[PDB]
């Protein structure tokens, strides 16, 4: 609700803010490659006293 | 003498037929349509 002049302004704003929105599809890719190893080798003795 | 009527959006004018000529020509320019550009613009960033 406004005077005839302000209205014609607010009609060209609303006309330009009413546009159609684009939507986005966002994929993430989480990669992980792990590789372990170990090796253990040793001799032990024991005896009497 | 000029008085404005809100409802019908119209201007009441008074004077002899020569004076009511000028204000009738000057009101046709002040009623001319603005081109697309008000005091408000919309900038898409």
């Amino acid at each position: 609700t406004a005077p005839q002049d302000i209205m014609q302004s607010l009609q060209s704003v609303i006309e330009q803010l009413d546009i159609r929105r684009a939507q986005v599809h966002v994929e993430a890719l989480i990669v992980e490659v792990a590789e372990g190893s170990n090796i253990n080798f040793g001799v032990q003795w024991a005896s009497k006293d | 003498q000029i008085v404005a009527d809100e409802r019908t959006n119209s201007v009441i004018v008074s004077g002899d037929p020569a004076t009511r000529d000028k204000m009738r020509r000057l009101i046709r320019r002040l009623d001319s349509e603005m081109e697309r550009s008000g005091n408000s613009q919309v900038f898409y960033l």
